[PDB]
Formats: C-alpha cells, structure tokens, sequence
C-alpha cells in the first residue's frame, strides 16, 4: 500500500515554452495563376486545409506579445522572401546617366511647382556601336541637380545601382497560414477582454493559424483584423513613452484612394533582353493623387477611442492630437501599396483635434515616389514599374499606432502623435493571440504496481 | 506628474563608514535606477532597474527596494568611492544626495 | 567598444541657433536610440528628447517644443556601416540655456530597459552672452 | 467569442410569401474535416426550441419541404418558401466548429 | 454539432483535467508527435530534428524496462522525501502541468535509478539463466 | 582529483579491459551512438546517415528474438570449430578488440543462422498457439 | 550590306565551354528504399493493357 | 620573430560606379623604407644546435 513504486507514462499532455521555426502554407487560389505570379507560389506548400482548432478547459498560460518570438522570424522571412523575387529581374547599371530635364507641358505658376519632369537622355541600343536618344517622365523626388543648362541625375545613383521590379510579378497581399511541425503546438487566447499581457483564462490549441495577410503601412494599418466587440488599446508599459501604443478598434473605416491621372508605359530596350518600362505620355488633365475618408465615422471613432483612452489616464484629462514631429518621409506621413504603386499621403487632416473632459468627406493629398528603400538597407532600391490607367483602391482602416509625448513639468494635456518606426509593430497587431509551446512527453508518477520477473 | 525625493540629502561620513541612501517616488508600480557623478566628470550608471549593476561596477554597491521605497546600500567604501548620487524614474530625475567626507 | 564623441564647447550670442553633433561609432548605428539630456547647474538633470535613426523618428519633451530639432546621418557603404551622426539644432536661446549637454545610448543588454543609459558623450558646454 | 450577427431581426411576414434570415459569423464555421455543422432553431412561445436543419443544407426528419439553408463562409441565409403560422416565433443560428458555441440574437417571424 | 466528447479525444484536449483524462488519451499525443529552394533545407532540418527527438525517447525507454508498452511499470520504491503527498490527491486533484513543477527540481536522479535497476536486473537474469 | 574510477564509466572507457568491464558499461556506448549555407547540407546528410545507420541496427535486432533487451540470449549452439578455446580465457584473457579479429575471418554465417533459428522458433510458436 | 546576329533582339547568348561534351552516356535510374520498379518481360505487347509476365 | 613595414600609407577611395570603391594607395608620408624582419642571433644559433643534435 505504502510500498509505492513508480511508472513512467509516455505521451503525457504537458509542455514548455520554446522557440522554433515555423512553416508557411497558403491557399490554392494563389496556385490557380502559376509560375511566379506572386511570391509564395514556390516557397510555401499548398494548404492541408481546415485545421483542428479544438478547445481546452481549466487552463491558464501566461502570455506576452512583447517578448514573444515568431514575430522576429517573420520579419526575417518576409525580407528574405522579398529578396528572392528580385534576382530574376533587371539591374539598372546603364541608366544612371546624365539627364537633360525640363518642365512638362503644363500651365505652371511661378510659386507652385509641377511634379513631373520631361527628361531626355542618351542610351545604348541592343547593338553596341549605335546609340539612341529617348525621353520619359519623372517625379520631383527621384531627380537631383548635379552641379544656362540644368542637368539632373537620379538620387540613388551615388550609393546603389537599382533593381527594376519585373512587371509580371505582383505585390498584392495573400493569406499565409503559419503551421508548427510535429512535436509542437500553437495556443490561442480565445478570451474577449485581453490586453496582450498577463494570464489568459481560456486557451485553445490549433494546428495552423488563420489568415494573416502581409501589408506594408506605417501609420494607419490597413485591411487588418477587426476587434471583437469593443475598442481596445494595448501597450507594454503605458507610463513609459518610448514604446508605441497599438490601438485596435471595432468598426472599419472605409478609405478610398486614387490617382486620377491616365498614364502610358513606354518600353525602352537597353540591350539584349533588357526592357525598361518608362512613363510615356499623360493623356487628360494633370491632376494630384489623393485619398478620401468619411467625416462622421472618423469623428465617431475618435469619440470611441477617447472613451477607451481615459481609463488609463484619469477621468479628467484634456486629450489632443497633432501632426507628426518630423523625420524622413515615410514615417511622417503614411505609406501603402495600392495595386503596384506606392503612396505617401499626408495625414495632417486627421489629427487636428482636442477633446475635453465633458455628406462631406476628408480629402488628403498624396505624393507618388517611384523608387523605394524599404527596411533601409545599405545596398538596395526598387524602381517601381509605372502602371497603366486611372488607378484607385478601396480599403479598411482598422487600427492606429500612436506615441505619447512624455514631457515633464506638470502636464494636464496628454498630446498624442502617430508614428511608424519599426515594421514589426504592424506584425505584433496580428500575432498577439498566439504562442508556441513544445510538447515534452514521458512523465513519471508514483503508483501501486510491482513488475514481476 | 511623478515626483522624486532623495533622502537624507546632504550626508556627512568619514571614509570606511558604510552608508545607505533612500529615494522615494510619488507613486509606485515602477522601478528606478541610479547614477554616480564625480567632481566635474562624466556621470556613470552604476546600477540598473533594481539590483542589476552595470559593467565595470564592483558588487559593494547593493540596491534594493519595493513599493515607492528604494534603498541603495554602499559598503566598504573608499575616499574615492564617494561621489554625488542621483536616482532616475523613466525620464524624471531627483535632486540628488551627497555624502561629505568628514 | 562603444564610443560617443561630441563637439566642443561654444560661446553663443542670445537668440541664436546652436548645432551639436554627437558622433557614434563601434556598433551598428541603425539599431539603438539616441537620447539627449541636459545638466543645468543647480537644477538637477532634465530630459530633452530622443531619436530613432532607422527612419529618424523623433520625440521631444513638452516644455521645449517649437525650439528643438533633430536630424541624423547614416553610413551608406558596405565597408564601414558602423558610424553615425546625430545633429541637434537648438533655437530660441535664453541666458538660462547655459548648461552642459549630453548624448546617450540605451544600455546594450537585452534585459536592459529603454531609458537606463550606459554610454555617455563627453558633454558640451553651451554658454549664452 | 464567435458570436453570430443576425439580419434581419424582426420580420412581420404575411402568410404564403417567402422569408430570408441571414447570419454573419466572425470567422468561418468550417469544421476541421470540411463539414460545417449549422443549426436552425424553431421556437413558439411556451415550447422548447427545436430543430429545423442540422447542416448548411441537410434538415431534420419531420421538417416539411419549405425550409432550406444556404450560404458560404460567414454569410448563411435561411429561406422559407411558404410561411405558415407554425413558422412564427424566434429563430436562431448555431455553430459546430468548436465549443463554446454561440446562439444568435433571435430573429422573430411575425405577421 | 461535433459535441463535447470529441475534444476529450482531441490532441492535448485532456490536459485540463486530472489524471483520469490522461488514463485514456495517451495514444493521441504519442500519435501526433511523429507525423509531420532554400526553404526546403530549413523544413528538412526541422523534420529531421523532429524524428531525432522522437528516437531519443524510444531509446531512453529501450534502456529501461519499458520497451514499447506505453504504460510500463518498474521496480524502484517511491521515496516519500520528494512527494510528501497522499495517494488520491495526486490522482484526483493535480493536473500534469501542476505535476510538472513539483518534480522539476530533481531529474536524472530518478532516471539514474531506473538505469541502475535495469542494469542490475539484466545481470541477475543472466545469472539466473547461467545455472540454467 | 576526478580519480581513476571515473574513466571506467566514461565513453569507450571499458574498451581496454576484458569483458567484465564491458559487462556493465553497455548503456553508455548505446547512448552516445544517437545524440549529436552548404555546410548545413553536408552536416544534415551526416546526421541522417547517422540515424539511418542506427535504425538499421534496431531493425536487425528486431528480426532476431531480442527486441530491446540489450542483453540478448538465443538458441543456436556454439560450434566449437571456430573458437577452439576454453571458457574463461575468452572471459578474462581477451579484449573485444582482440575478440574482433578472431571472428573476422567469418561473419554472417552467425547472422544467417540467427534469422533461420528465430523464423523456425516463430513457426513452432505459431503452431503452439494454433493448437491453442 | 551590314548584318546583325539573329538572336540579339531577344536574348544574349551563352557559349558552351569546349571542354565539356554532349555525347550520350548510359543512365540507370533507381528507386529509393521503399519502392519497386516493375518491367514487362512479355514479347508481344503493345505497351497498353495488362502484361502477363 | 618581429616583422614590420615602417612606411606610412594612406588609402584613397576611387568610385568606379554605383556602390563601387577601389581603395588605392594614397601618399607616403615620411621616409620611403623597406619592410623587414628581425630575429635574435643567439636563440637561432642555439636552436640550430639542438636540431643538429
Ligand atoms: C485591402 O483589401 C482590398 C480588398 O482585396 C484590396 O483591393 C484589391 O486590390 C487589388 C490590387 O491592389 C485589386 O486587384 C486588381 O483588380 C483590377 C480590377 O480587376 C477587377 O475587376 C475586373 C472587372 O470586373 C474583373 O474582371 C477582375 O477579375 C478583377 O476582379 C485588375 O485589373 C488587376 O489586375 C491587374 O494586374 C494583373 C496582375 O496579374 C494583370 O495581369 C492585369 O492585366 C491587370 O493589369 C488586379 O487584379 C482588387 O480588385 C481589389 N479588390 C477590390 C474588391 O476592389 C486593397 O488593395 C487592399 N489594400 C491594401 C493597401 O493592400
Ligand atoms: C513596464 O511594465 C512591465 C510590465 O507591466 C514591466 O515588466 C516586468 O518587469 C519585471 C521586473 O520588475 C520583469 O521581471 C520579473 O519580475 C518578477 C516579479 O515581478 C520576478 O519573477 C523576476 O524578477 C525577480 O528576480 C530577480 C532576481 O535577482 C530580483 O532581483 C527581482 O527583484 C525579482 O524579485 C522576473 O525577472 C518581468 O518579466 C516583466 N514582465 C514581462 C511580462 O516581461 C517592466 O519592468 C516595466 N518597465 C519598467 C522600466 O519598470
Ligand atoms: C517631352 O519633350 C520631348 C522633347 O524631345 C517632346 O517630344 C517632342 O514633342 C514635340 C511636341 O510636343 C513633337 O513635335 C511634333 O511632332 C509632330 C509629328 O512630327 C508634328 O506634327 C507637330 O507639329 C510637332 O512638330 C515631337 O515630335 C516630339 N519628339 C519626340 C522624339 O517625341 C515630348 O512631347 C515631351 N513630352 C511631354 C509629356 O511634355
Ligand atoms: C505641422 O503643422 C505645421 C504648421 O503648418 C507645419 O509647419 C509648416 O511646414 C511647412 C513646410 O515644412 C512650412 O512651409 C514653408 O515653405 C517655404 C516654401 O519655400 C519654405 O521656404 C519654408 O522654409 C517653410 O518650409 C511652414 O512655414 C510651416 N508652418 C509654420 C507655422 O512654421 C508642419 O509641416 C506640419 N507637420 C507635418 C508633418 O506636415
Ligand atoms: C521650369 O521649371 C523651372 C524650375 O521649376 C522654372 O525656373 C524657376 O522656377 C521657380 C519655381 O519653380 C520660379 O520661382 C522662378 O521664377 C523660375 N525662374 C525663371 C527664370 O522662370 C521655370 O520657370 C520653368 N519654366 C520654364 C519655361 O523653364
Ligand atoms: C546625346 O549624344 C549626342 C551625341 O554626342 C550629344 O550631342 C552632343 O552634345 C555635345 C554637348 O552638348 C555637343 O558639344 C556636341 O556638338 C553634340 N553633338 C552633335 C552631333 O551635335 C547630346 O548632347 C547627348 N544628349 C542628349 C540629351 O541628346
Ligand atoms: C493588462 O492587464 C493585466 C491584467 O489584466 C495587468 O497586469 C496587472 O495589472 C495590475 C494593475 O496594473 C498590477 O497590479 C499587476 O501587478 C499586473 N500583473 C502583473 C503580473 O504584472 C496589466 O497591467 C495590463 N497592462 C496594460 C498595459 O494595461
Ligand atoms: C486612358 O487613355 C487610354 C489611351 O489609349 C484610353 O484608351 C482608349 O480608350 C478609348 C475609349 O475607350 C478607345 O477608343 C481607344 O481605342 C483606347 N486606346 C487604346 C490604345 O486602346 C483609356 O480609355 C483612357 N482611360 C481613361 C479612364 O480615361
Ligand atoms: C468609396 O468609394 C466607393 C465606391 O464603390 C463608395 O461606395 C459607393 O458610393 C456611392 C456614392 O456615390 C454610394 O451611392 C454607393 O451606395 C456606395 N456603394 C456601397 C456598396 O455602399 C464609398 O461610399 C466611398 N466611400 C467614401 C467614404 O467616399
Ligand atoms: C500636410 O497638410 C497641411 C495642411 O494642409 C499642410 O500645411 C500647410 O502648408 C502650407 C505650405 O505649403 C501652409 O501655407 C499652410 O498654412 C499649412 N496649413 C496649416 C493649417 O498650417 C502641410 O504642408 C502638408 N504637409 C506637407 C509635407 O506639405
Ligand atoms: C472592409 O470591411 C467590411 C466590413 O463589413 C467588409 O464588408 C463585408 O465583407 C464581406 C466579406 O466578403 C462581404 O461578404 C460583405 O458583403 C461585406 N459587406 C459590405 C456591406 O460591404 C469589406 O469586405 C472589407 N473590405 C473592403 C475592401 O471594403
Ligand atoms: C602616418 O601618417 C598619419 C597622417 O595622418 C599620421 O597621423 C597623424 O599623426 C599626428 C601625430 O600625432 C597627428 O597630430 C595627426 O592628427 C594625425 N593625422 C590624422 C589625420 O589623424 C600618423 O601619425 C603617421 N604614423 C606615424 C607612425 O607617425
Ligand atoms: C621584438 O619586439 C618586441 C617588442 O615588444 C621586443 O620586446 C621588448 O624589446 C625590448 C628591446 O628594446 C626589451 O627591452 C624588452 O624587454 C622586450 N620585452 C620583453 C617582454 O621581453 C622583442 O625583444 C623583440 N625581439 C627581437 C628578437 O628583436
Ligand atoms: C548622394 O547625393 C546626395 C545629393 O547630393 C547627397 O546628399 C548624399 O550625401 C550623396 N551620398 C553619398 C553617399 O555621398
Ligand atoms: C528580331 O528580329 C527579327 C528580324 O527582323 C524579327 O523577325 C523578330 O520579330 C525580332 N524579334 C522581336 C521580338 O521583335
């Protein structure tokens, strides 16, 4: 009776916390169009479907979004994949050359400036002895003045030769389902009210995560995952200011964005099999690209998020907003890709408010760069191919990324500002529900049986 | 906002006499650090976040505390161990203490 | 090693603008924040602001806005990527602004927080006529 | 939760006409083998609520040839071809994906 | 619907209960432990790490008495200096997550004792067959 | 210091002695037999060659009578045409390296006989349970 | 009368190295462990329908 | 063994194209001297005396 022996049980449900690599798995609709249509047509497997998302009881694991892994390796994976869709494409060594630019044919004022420059320049042919003369159009943010005449050059041609993206491939988002291999498990906090930190009371295991699309956006993350019922804010430590504040609200705000200009692409042969898609002529009215949001829904959602912000900050507090304080281009404004072309669209018009302790729309003008320098790499650029026609796209604004000014000296106003910074804070808004655990079977337990001879 | 107050403030002890400073926060839930500024020289963090001392720091400085109440115990001091001490919450700075050689 | 070299001390007339260049070397400059802090005599320390050089995202203290500006410059070569320069421009001078200024970096350990500094520039004396 | 959003809620429906009661879920209700398990609930006042259909399109034995389900992913609409006085009362959606399941908000058929 | 009883039979679904769920679920976690151009290298090394992990456990059972029984039994008496607990309370109250921490202070004491007991018993069995 | 007796229990420490050292050390050599950008490919193929080699040996014990006993015993009589030696002189005068060469002129005669004896024993055992 | 090569408007061309040859060589395919390869040894057999040997 | 070059160099970057840097030798400051090495006489005369033995 009290002569207890021991038995080792194999396969015991128990785990620890660990860090492993994962494995992407995308749906077959990206495999309908084939042969390097977009990325993850050869990098991810087609999905084993319908994951075994079952429930679990009487259980509590502490979570963390901040020192969580699988967000680090995703920020490695997306960059590492992003490089692999460029090496089959053209390099622009023969194009960093003296330009002869002039203004586009347009009624120009003396003060306000056109954003298009009609530039002619020498170029090689397919042959080597002969050479050709050709012209294209460029925005104000890709030429600088080298120093009568007024000759320019491209901006990145003193640091890195540029890679044209192939116009065959596209940059549209696609769902990625991460999966854990055999010998691991992925938990999911199914609780409603959970600020991403501290113990979740109702976890549930899963085989593979649900749809996680990748977007690129600094302020005002787009097409995101909606909050469940309320409006939630999340942070690491709110009285610290050096960490951002993730706001995930409930109802999406529809945003329309467009370029009303009608373009033309113009193929220029550089050498054997080298095709440079420049911008041709502009048919119609030279007009400025812009975006619209709805007035009343935005004024409503700010009234929601102020009601949610006042919990952590005292009830009687004046709360205001401001434009971003400065820096480089794509952290003051907000950036996004809309059908294969990048915008940089001013957001002074959304954050001009103050909030007391008691048919129209908002237009906001954009700019269009053609070369990008995403993730701020030392040897990288990407000339975007100019796309045809009048362009527009419709999206859902889902959350914000904010930053408190942490000033000293007796503040009653707590002014807030948008800010992009790292790209990883976009990602942490999507993987806050999960963690990854490692199964360790072969437990051990005292009981009452004796093994015979 | 958050107010910091060192204690006792200006102190006066001979070399060899071990001591302890204590700086009080206005409200809690946070964890302070400390600094050691010599006569007209570069300031120097000697202990971070509660009890973790930095690189190039001997273990004779031991800091501790909880609540709104944080202690810094200095033991086996030298005439060169003494200088002016500060304590920091996130960006806020106390006015400092000084332990005069008697 | 981690090295932070500032510029030299300077006499400035009242109402001018002063530039102070903190140059960092010995680490990957695109990763860590650069904070600016001031020591006024007989006031204790006073925080000023911070910058992240990856995109130049800045943030200022409250009681100095409209007066301070921060820029940065990276190293753009595959040979020597380590060194970086952070410029502070400080305008609207008063005779109270006579102090000594410091550029600092976050402590390098992973468990170290965002504010507790390890490395310090040698300090720059600014004195107003 | 995976709570169901019902549209429309109150339906005064005349006798003989059609009726459409849709639900929209937060996620897909795709059970992990492919076969979703939806349920539509009858309810009269004074009666225990009982089943019409237990799938997208597979009904209870005893339900007549007038009630049908349709939809895909999140949008799932019930369709009654001819409405009688037996059909009046509160209707519901239901899940088969994973516990805890969510009943809806109740969709009342009236005259 | 699928019902409540399926997640009792699901992978890791038994983990919230006491031992009684673990007395019937042990085939499932044993089952799902095994079955799983630059990317293929990383998934290949993930797969071989998985099976190299599994075969260590089958080896570590092989050097004990339990070959593949999945519920073995052995012949070391339980020293009450570790547990200090009654019988049914660790068979009706504690969970296996809760049971993990109380035996996490000490490991390979038990495993060394099991190796010693099996290494002794095989020698005594060879001595039994030696006069046979 | 660490002493002399520690290397008796080290990896391959019993190789220099007679069988009496190797009669107890057999868990250690069994243990260390398993646990271990183009360089990743070469070490990956080394690792899978290692575990394939291990699993061939577990298979070759599986087709014999002893699954995971690690001290087998079986039922072919030792033909004295090979040994031509007294008993304890191959238990106290020889080493396993020395035992290797004296059975290296002929091999797989023994491995051929063991498969046949185990298959015959399984046949007679199937007949014994078949009448049962 | 000046010419050009035919493929220069579509693709730059690769000279083969004169060290390597293009002569045929016997290749024996093999199935890995866990498969098998059958061979119809019949004489009169049109490659479609069941082979009896 | 001590080995040295006593000359004093300067490197000079020449940009060849985009992202290219040919680090040529700049100017030589001081005395144009020859690189050389030193070893000790007695230790070498000893260590040959060992290896002959
Ligand atoms: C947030 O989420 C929304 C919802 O998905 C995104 O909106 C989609 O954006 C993509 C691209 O950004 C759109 O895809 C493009 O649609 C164009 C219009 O074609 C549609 O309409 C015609 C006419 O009815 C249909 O026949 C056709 O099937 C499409 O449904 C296409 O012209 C585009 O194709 C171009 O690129 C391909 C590349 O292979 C070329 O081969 C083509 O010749 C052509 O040049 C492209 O397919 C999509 O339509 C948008 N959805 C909706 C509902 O409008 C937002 O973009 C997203 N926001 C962010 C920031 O990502
Ligand atoms: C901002 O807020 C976050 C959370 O709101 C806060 O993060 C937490 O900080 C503590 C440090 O105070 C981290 O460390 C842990 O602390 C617990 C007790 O809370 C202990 O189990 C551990 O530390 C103990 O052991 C040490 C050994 O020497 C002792 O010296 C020490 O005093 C403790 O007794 C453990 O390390 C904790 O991990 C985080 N939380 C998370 C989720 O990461 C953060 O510190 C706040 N920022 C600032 C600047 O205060
Ligand atoms: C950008 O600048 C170039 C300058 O090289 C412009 O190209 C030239 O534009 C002029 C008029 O815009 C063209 O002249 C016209 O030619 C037609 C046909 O020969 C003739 O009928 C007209 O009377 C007039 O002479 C000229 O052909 C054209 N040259 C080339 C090589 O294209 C170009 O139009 C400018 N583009 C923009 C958008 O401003
Ligand atoms: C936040 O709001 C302020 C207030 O408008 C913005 O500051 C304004 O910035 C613009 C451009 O930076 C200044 O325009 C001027 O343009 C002339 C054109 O040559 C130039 O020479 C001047 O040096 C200056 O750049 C404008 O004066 C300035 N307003 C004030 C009151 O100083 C700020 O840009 C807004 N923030 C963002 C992120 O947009
Ligand atoms: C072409 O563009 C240039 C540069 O934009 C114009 O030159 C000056 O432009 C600035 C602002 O764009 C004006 O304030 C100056 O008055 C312009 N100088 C002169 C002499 O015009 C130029 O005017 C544009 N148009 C032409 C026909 O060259
Ligand atoms: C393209 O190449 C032609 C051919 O050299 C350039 O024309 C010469 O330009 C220089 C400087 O402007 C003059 O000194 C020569 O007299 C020009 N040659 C002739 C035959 O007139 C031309 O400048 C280059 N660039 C463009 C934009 O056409
Ligand atoms: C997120 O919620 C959790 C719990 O709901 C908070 O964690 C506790 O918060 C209280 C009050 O702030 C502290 O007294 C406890 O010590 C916290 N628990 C632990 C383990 O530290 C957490 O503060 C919330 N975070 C935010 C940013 O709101
Ligand atoms: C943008 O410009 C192109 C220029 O080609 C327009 O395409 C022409 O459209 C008209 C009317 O549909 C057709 O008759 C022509 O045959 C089209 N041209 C070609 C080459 O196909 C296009 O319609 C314009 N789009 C907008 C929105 O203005
Ligand atoms: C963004 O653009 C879309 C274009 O489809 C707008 O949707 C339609 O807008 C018209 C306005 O003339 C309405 O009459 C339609 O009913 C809308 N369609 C739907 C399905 O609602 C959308 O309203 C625009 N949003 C904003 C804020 O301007
Ligand atoms: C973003 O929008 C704001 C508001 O439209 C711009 O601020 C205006 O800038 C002009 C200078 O071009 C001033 O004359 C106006 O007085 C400013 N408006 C206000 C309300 O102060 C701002 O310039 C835009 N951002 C950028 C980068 O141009
Ligand atoms: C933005 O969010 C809205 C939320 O309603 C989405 O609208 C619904 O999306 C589902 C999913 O396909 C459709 O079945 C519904 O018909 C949509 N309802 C309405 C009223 O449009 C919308 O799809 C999201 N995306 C965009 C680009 O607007
Ligand atoms: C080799 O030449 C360099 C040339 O710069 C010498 O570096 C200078 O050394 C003097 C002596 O202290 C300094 O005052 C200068 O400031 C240095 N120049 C620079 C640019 O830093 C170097 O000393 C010479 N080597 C030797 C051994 O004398
Ligand atoms: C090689 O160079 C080293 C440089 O340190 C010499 O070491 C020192 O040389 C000086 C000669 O002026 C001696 O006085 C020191 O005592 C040496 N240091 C030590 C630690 O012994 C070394 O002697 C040189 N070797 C030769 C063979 O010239
Ligand atoms: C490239 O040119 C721009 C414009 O003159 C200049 O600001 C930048 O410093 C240059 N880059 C380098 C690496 O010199
Ligand atoms: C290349 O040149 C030949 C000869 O003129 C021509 O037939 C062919 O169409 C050209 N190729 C292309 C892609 O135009």
């Amino acid at each position: 009776a009290e002569n207890l022996w021991v038995t080792v049980y194999y396969g015991v449900p128990v785990w620890k916390d660990a860090e492993t690599t994962l494995f992407c798995a995308s749906d077959a609709k990206a495999y309908e169009t084939e042969k390097h249509n977009v990325w993850a047509t050869h990098a991810c497997v087609p999905t084993d479907p319908n994951p075994q998302e079952i429930h679990l009881e009487n259980v509590t694991e502490e979570f963390n979004m901040w020192k969580n892994n699988m967000v680090e390796q995703m920020h490695t994976d997306i960059i590492s994949l992003w490089d692999q869709s460029l090496k089959p494409c053209v390099k622009l060594t023969p194009l960093c050359v003296t330009l002869q630019c002039t203004n586009v044919t347009n009624n120009i004022t003396d003060d306000m400036r056109g954003e298009l420059k009609n530039c002619s320049f020498n170029m090689t042919t397919e042959l080597r002895d002969k050479k050709q003369k050709v012209y294209s159009l460029f925005y104000r943010l890709d030429v600088v003045q080298i120093n009568s005449n007024k000759e320019y050059r491209l901006i990145n041609c003193n640091t890195s030769a540029c890679t044209q993206a192939c116009p065959k491939v596209s940059f549209e988002p696609i769902p990625i389902h991460y999966c854990a291999p055999a010998g691991f498990a992925i938990l999911k906090c199914k609780d409603k009210k959970f600020n991403g930190t501290g113990p979740c009371p109702s976890v549930s295991t899963v085989q593979c995560t649900h749809g996680i699309k990748p977007v690129v956006s600094t302020q005002l993350l787009l097409n995101g995952s909606l909050a469940e019922e309320e409006v939630m804010i999340r942070s690491e430590n709110i009285t610290n200011n050096a960490k951002n504040i993730l706001v995930q609200f409930n109802t999406p705000v529809q945003i329309n964005c467009t370029r009303p200009n009608n373009n033309t692409r113009k193929s220029i042969r550089i050498g054997p099999g080298q095709a440079f898609y420049a911008t041709g002529d502009i048919i119609g009215d030279i007009r400025q690209a812009h975006c619209n949001v709805s007035k009343a829904t935005w004024n409503e959602t700010l009234g929601k998020v102020v009601k949610q912000l006042r919990k952590h900050f005292g009830n009687n507090t004046i709360i205001r907003f401001a434009n971003s304080s400065g820096g480089d281009l794509e952290v003051t404004t907000h950036s996004f890709n809309c059908g294969g072309e990048f915008f940089y669209c001013n957001t002074s018009g959304l954050f001009n408010s103050t909030w007391i302790s008691n048919n129209d729309s908002i237009t906001l003008p954009c700019r269009i760069k053609q070369i990008i320098n995403m993730w701020q790499r030392i040897g990288q650029c990407m000339y975007a191919p100019p796309i045809q026609g009048v362009i527009r796209c419709v999206s859902n604004i889902t959350g914000l990324i904010l930053t408190r000014d942490g000033g000293s000296t007796n503040s009653t106003t707590e002014t807030f500002r948008p800010g992009g910074g790292d790209m990883r804070d976009n990602w942490r808004s999507e993987l806050y529900k999960y963690k990854v655990v490692k199964i360790e079977p072969l437990g051990v337990a005292p009981t009452r049986c004796k093994r015979r001879v | 906002e958050i107010v910091l107050t060192q204690s006792p403030g200006i102190l006066s002890l001979s070399p060899g006499e071990t001591a302890t400073l204590f700086c009080k926060a206005s409200q809690g839930g946070n964890a302070m650090t400390w600094y050691q500024k010599r006569r007209g020289q570069v300031p120097r963090l000697l202990i971070y976040d509660t009890s973790r001392r930095a690189s190039g720091v001997p273990d004779r400085f031991v800091g501790s505390g909880s609540g709104t109440d944080f202690f810094l115990t200095i033991n086996k001091l030298d005439r060169e161990d003494f200088a002016v001490y500060y304590c920091q919450q996130f960006e806020f700075f106390g006015l400092g203490s000084e332990l005069e050689v008697h | 090693q981690v090295q932070l070299v500032q510029s030299g001390a300077v006499i400035k007339t009242p109402g001018s603008s002063v530039k102070i260049s903190c140059r960092a070397s010995g680490y990957n400059f695109r990763d860590y924040s650069i904070h600016w802090v001031r020591l006024i005599p007989d006031k204790g320390f006073e925080w000023i602001g911070w910058i992240k050089p990856l995109w130049g995202a800045v943030s200022y203290a409250r009681q100095l806005q409209g007066r301070v500006s921060m820029t940065r410059q990276l190293s753009q070569d595959p040979d020597d990527p380590d060194w970086g320069v952070a410029y502070m421009e400080f305008s609207g001078l008063t005779p109270a602004d006579t102090a000594e200024y410091f550029c600092v970096r976050r402590g390098s350990c992973d468990y170290c927080g965002d504010f507790p500094w390890q490395y310090w520039c040698q300090g720059t004396v600014v004195v107003v006529s | 939760g995976v709570l169901m959003t019902q549209s429309p809620l109150s339906l005064p429906v005349r006798l003989g006409d059609q009726a459409s009661i849709s639900c929209r879920s937060s996620q897909s209700i795709v059970y992990s083998n492919g076969n979703t398990y939806l349920e539509w609930y009858l309810q009269r006042p004074g009666q225990s609520p009982k089943l019409l259909i237990y799938k997208v399109s597979n009904r209870f034995s005893g339900v007549p040839d007038r009630v049908s389900g349709s939809g895909s992913g999140t949008d799932f609409t019930l369709k009654i071809s001819r409405v009688e006085a037996e059909d009046l009362g509160v209707y519901y959606c239901f899940q088969g994906s994973h516990v805890p399941y969510t009943f809806g908000g109740g969709t009342k058929l009236e005259i | 619907a699928v019902g409540i009883g399926a997640v009792f039979l699901g992978f890791l679904g038994a983990a919230g209960s006491t031992m009684g769920a673990a007395s019937m679920t042990l085939t499932v976690q044993a089952r799902n432990l095994l079955s799983g151009t630059v990317w293929g290298i990383k998934q290949l090394q993930a797969r071989v790490l998985a099976v190299e992990r599994y075969l260590r456990d089958q080896q570590l059972l092989g050097i004990w008495g339990c070959s593949g029984k999945l519920i073995c039994c052995t012949n070391v008496p339980w020293n009450s200096s570790w547990s200090n607990r009654n019988l049914s309370e660790i068979w009706d109250n504690m969970t296996w997550l809760q049971w993990d921490k109380e035996i996490s202070n000490y490991t390979q004491i038990i495993y060394g004792l099991l190796e010693e007991s099996q290494n002794q018993q095989e020698k005594n069995e060879q001595d039994l067959l030696a006069l046979d």
